[PDB]
């Protein structure tokens, strides 16, 4: 699937897996499971990177004028804003994304909607609607307003291709932002905004230090 | 009632708006009970809230303009000129607790299977009439009047007039739930209702706080 | 209206220009409706923008000339020599809300398919006449003077005259948006529109689209 998909994404280059990562048999789950996991990982990273790019650009200039967000400046690094955020807010955000992730991982639910797990014939990135949830669920994650629920089939794959490419571009973009943030001059022509000095992969560095470190 | 009955009711309340449930409470099965009973509970809730809100609108106008009873000591004890939300907070808590328990006795009377089936109706969730209130015929002790029409008026009303009146009840309730909350929101949040700026006296307390002293932590006794 | 009819209508609007659609918005499915629906929505949007822009051109002139009624207190009390935007911004907040809420009710009435179907029309996306504002027959209380043509000067007009009038509506509104936005631009960034520079478009120092 990866060869044909790569040619669809960029037919000139065709296929470039220089490290043969598809060939490597991840967790001994089979090459098909490697392909499924890798495609789902690329899509997950692309979605989160696209959102993180837009969110970084927004947070560098605007904050919500109600508390606790009104107290944060916008003239600092967005990573610094996250660092200042209260410990409870950090844990709650991470727990909410954990809910979305474990709901995506729940086999019974996406099986209800007619999908399998991403590494066994599951089309990568089919998030489920919150119908199996217990109490009222007014909206969903994908197509929350049900605007384009009746989309076109060929459009439903052209959009996947565009999503993959835009996700790749956003991966490199958000990481360029983080690079210039924690290392000034890391991305030339980007050294204009924010130079916080701390690890962005430390969700609770401001709160606590894990023992042993 | 069925969802078809709700659609008909909505199209009779407002032909243009029609059935306008965008959150699907009419479809969510409440407590696992059938749609015909969730519709009953939701419709009874709409009627009841509209009732209480219409009464609350008139009462808020009465309290803000200090039209008080002339021959009671509690009203005299409450200071004059207060905001209508504060005219509730300045009362002895024992009177609040008796207003609330009066509503409790009345809403225990209403939902009673025996009284309803003696008078002929059933519960609003059991296919009965939503927004009905049984009279005090099976009461332990005699009492002079019922709640709905303590006097005789509408004892000889046509079913057409009753249907028109129930439609007007639902519509006026929908409007009064918004008018009374406009009063409360302008009182506790100035410049929230744009048209009442400088009309509704301001207020600082919580209108969703019935008793001054917290009953769950430290009540007061008399 | 189908896209062939859209090309035809563009030709009637201007034989020379034709179907100038550089963004191809007509060939689309907004919110997943049909192409005919997208055409209906775009047509209603164009007609409504032209209508509001035509009224806004007249209103901007009328305000810039400080022409105010001889019976009102609010306008007569409001300061004179102001720009139209300053005049709107110093209008009372309640007055602004009544204006916007009546416009809201008119939009609701226009969109309401029950009323259009009672009058033998449909919603514009679902196949119908774009820009038709229904009468007020269905109102709870029987008002006089329906919105379009309250006194009834076009009741006996012919279909051909009406089609010509709709084409004129679209084109005149097309330049009306340009004119009103020229006034707003000249009150904002000076020298945006050269020609008005002599008349002295009353400068305004706020973002109009932020009530
Ligand atoms: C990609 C994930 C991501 C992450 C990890 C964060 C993290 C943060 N954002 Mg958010 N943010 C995001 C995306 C994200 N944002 C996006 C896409 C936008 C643009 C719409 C914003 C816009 C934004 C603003 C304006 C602010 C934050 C703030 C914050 C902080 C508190 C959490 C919050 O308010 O949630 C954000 C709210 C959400 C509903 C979740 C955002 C992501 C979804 C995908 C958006 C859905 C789009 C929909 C049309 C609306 C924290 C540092 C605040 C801050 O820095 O305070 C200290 C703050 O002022 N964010
Ligand atoms: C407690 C919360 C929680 C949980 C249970 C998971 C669970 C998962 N995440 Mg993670 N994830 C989290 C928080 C969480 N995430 C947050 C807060 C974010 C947003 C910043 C992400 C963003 C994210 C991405 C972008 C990806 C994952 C992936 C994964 C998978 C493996 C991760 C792993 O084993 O790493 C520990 C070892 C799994 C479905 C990966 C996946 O599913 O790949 C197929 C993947 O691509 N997660
Ligand atoms: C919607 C509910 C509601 C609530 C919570 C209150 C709350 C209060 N009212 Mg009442 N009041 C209401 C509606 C309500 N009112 C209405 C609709 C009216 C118009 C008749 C009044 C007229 C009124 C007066 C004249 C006075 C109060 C006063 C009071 C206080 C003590 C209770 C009392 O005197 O009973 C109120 C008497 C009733 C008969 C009950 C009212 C509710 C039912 C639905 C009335 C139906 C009409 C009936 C035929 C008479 C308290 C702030 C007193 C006060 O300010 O003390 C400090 C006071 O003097 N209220
Ligand atoms: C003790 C008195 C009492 C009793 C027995 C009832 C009984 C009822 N009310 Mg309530 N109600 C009361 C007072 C009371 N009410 C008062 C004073 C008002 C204001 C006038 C209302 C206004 C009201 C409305 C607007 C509605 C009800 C509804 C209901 C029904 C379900 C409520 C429920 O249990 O959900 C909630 C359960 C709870 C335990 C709530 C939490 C309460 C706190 C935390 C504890 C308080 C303890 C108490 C005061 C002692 C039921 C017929 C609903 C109905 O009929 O739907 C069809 C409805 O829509 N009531
Ligand atoms: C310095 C130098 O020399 O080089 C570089 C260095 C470096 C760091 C790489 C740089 C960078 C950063 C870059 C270029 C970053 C790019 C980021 C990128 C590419 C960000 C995409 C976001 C997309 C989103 C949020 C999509 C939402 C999409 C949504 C919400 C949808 O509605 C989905 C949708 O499918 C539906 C459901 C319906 C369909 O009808 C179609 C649509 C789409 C509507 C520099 C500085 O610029 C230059
Ligand atoms: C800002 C300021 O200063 O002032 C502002 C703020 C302030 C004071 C707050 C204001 C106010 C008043 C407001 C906003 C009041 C809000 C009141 C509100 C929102 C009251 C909910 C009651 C819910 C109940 C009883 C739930 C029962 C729940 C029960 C019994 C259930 O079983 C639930 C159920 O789900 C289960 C468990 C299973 C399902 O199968 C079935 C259902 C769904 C039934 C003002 C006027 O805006 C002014
Ligand atoms: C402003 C001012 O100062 O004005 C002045 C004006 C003026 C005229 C000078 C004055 C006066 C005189 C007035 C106003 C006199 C009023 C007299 C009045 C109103 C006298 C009622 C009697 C009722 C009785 C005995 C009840 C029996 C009750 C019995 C037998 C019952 O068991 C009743 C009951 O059986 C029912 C009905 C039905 C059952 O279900 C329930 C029960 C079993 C409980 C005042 C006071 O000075 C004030
Ligand atoms: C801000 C902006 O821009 O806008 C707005 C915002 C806001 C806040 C909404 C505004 C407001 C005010 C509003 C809309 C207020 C609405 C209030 C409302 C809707 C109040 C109904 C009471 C009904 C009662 C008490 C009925 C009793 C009826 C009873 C007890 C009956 O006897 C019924 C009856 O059937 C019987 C049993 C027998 C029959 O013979 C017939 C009759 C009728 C006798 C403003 C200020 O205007 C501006
Ligand atoms: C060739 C070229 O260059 O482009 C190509 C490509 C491109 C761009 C894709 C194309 C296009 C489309 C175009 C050009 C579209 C333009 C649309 C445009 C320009 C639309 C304006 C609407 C204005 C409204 C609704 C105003 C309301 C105004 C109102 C309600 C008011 O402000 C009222 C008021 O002011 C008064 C009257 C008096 C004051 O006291 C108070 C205020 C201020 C409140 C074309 C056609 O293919 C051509
Ligand atoms: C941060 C969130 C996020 C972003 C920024 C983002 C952007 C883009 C872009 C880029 C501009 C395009 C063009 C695009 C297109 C499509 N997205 Mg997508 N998307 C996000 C999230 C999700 C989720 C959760 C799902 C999803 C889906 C689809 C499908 C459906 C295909 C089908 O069902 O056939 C199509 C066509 C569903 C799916 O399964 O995709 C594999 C699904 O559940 N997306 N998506
Ligand atoms: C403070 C509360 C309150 C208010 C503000 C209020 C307002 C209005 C308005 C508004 C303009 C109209 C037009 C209206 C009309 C009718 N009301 Mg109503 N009403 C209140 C309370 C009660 C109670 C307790 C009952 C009741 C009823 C009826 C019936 C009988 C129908 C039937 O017998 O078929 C009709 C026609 C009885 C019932 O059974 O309603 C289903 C009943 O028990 N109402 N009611
Ligand atoms: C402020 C707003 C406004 C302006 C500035 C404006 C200007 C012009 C001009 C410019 C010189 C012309 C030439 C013109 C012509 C026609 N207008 Mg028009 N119009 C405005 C508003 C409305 C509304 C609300 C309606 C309407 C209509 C018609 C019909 C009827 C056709 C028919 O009955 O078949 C014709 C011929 C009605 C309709 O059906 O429009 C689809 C209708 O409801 N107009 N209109």
């Amino acid at each position: 699937a990866l060869p044909e998909l790569s040619k669809k994404l960029n037919p000139v280059l065709g296929y470039w897996d220089p490290l043969n990562l598809a060939e490597l048999n991840f967790w001994g789950a089979g090459d098909d499971a490697t392909v499924g996991f890798l495609r789902h990982a690329e899509i997950k990273h692309g979605r989160v990177a696209m959102a993180a790019f837009v969110g970084y650009c927004v947070q560098s200039n605007v904050h919500f004028p109600w508390a606790p967000f009104n107290s944060i400046p916008t003239n600092i690094a967005p990573a610094e804003q996250w660092a200042q955020l209260p410990e409870a807010a950090k844990w709650q955000i991470i727990l909410f994304v954990g809910f979305l992730e474990v709901y995506s991982e729940h086999s019974f639910i996406l099986e209800k909607y007619g999908q399998k797990h991403y590494m066994k014939g599951g089309k990568p990135g089919f998030f489920p609607d919150f119908d199996t949830m217990v109490h009222p669920v007014p909206l969903n994650l994908w197509d929350p307003l049900k605007a384009y629920k009746g989309a076109s089939a060929e459009r439903k794959a052209d959009g996947l291709l565009k999503e993959v490419n835009n996700g790749r571009l956003a991966m490199i973009g958000i990481m360029g932002f983080c690079a210039e943030a924690r290392v000034p001059g890391a991305v030339p022509a980007l050294s204009n905004i924010a130079h916080y000095a701390g690890d962005p992969m430390a969700p609770f560095a401001a709160n606590f230090h894990l023992p042993g470190f | 009632e069925t969802k078809a009955d709700l659609e008909a009711l909505a199209k009779d309340l407002n032909p243009a708006v029609g059935f306008w449930d965008p959150l699907a409470l009419s479809d969510y099965s409440f407590w696992g009970t059938s749609q015909e009973a969730t519709i009953g509970f939701l419709r009874e809730a709409e009627i009841k809230h509209g009732r209480i809100a219409m009464a609350g609108f008139v009462g808020y106008i009465v309290h803000s303009n200090d039209i008080r009873w002339t021959f009671d000591k509690v009203a005299a004890s409450v200071p004059t000129g207060l905001p209508a939300p504060a005219v509730w907070d300045a009362i002895p808590d024992i009177a609040k607790w008796q207003i609330i328990l009066f509503v409790g006795v009345m809403e225990s009377w209403r939902e009673n299977k025996v009284v309803l089936e003696a008078e002929g109706q059933k519960h609003y969730m059991s296919g009965g009439k939503p927004g009905y209130f049984p009279s005090f015929d099976l009461l332990p002790h005699p009492v002079p009047f019922p709640l709905f029409d303590p006097f005789g008026i509408s004892k000889r009303a046509t079913e057409e007039k009753k249907a028109k009146g129930r439609l007007a009840e639902i519509n006026n309730g929908r409007l009064a739930m918004i008018g009374l909350f406009g009063f409360l929101s302008e009182a506790t949040v100035p410049g929230s209702v744009p048209f009442l700026k400088g009309v509704v006296p301001a207020y600082t307390g919580e209108v969703m706080a019935p008793f001054t002293q917290n009953i769950f932590t430290a009540p007061t006794a008399l | 209206m189908d896209k062939s009819g859209l090309e035809g209508f563009a030709k009637e609007l201007n034989p020379v220009v034709g179907y100038w659609d550089p963004l191809n918005l007509s060939n689309g499915e907004f919110w997943g409706d049909s192409n005919s629906a997208t055409i209906g929505f775009l047509r209603e949007s164009e007609i409504k923008h032209g209508r509001v822009a035509m009224a806004g051109f007249v209103g901007y002139i009328v305000h810039a000339n400080d022409i105010r009624f001889p019976w009102d207190k609010v306008a007569m009390a409001a300061p004179k020599g102001l720009s139209p935007q300053e005049l709107w911004d110093v209008t009372p907040e309640a007055a602004k809300w009544q204006i916007i809420l009546t416009i809201a009710f008119l939009e609701f009435w226009r969109e309401n398919s029950y009323i259009l179907s009672k009058e033998g029309e449909q919603h514009y996306m679902r196949g119908g006449k774009p820009g038709y504002f229904p009468t007020f027959s269905e109102l709870p209380h029987p008002v006089p003077f329906n919105l379009f043509d309250p006194f009834g000067f076009s009741k006996n007009a012919s279909p051909e005259k009406k089609a010509k009038g709709l084409l004129a509506e679209v084109n005149n509104g097309r330049l009306a948006m340009i004119g009103l936005m020229g006034f707003l631009s000249e009150a904002k960034v000076p020298g945006s529109v050269p020609a008005l520079a002599n008349v002295g478009i009353r400068p305004y120092a706020g973002e109009v689209m932020a009530p």
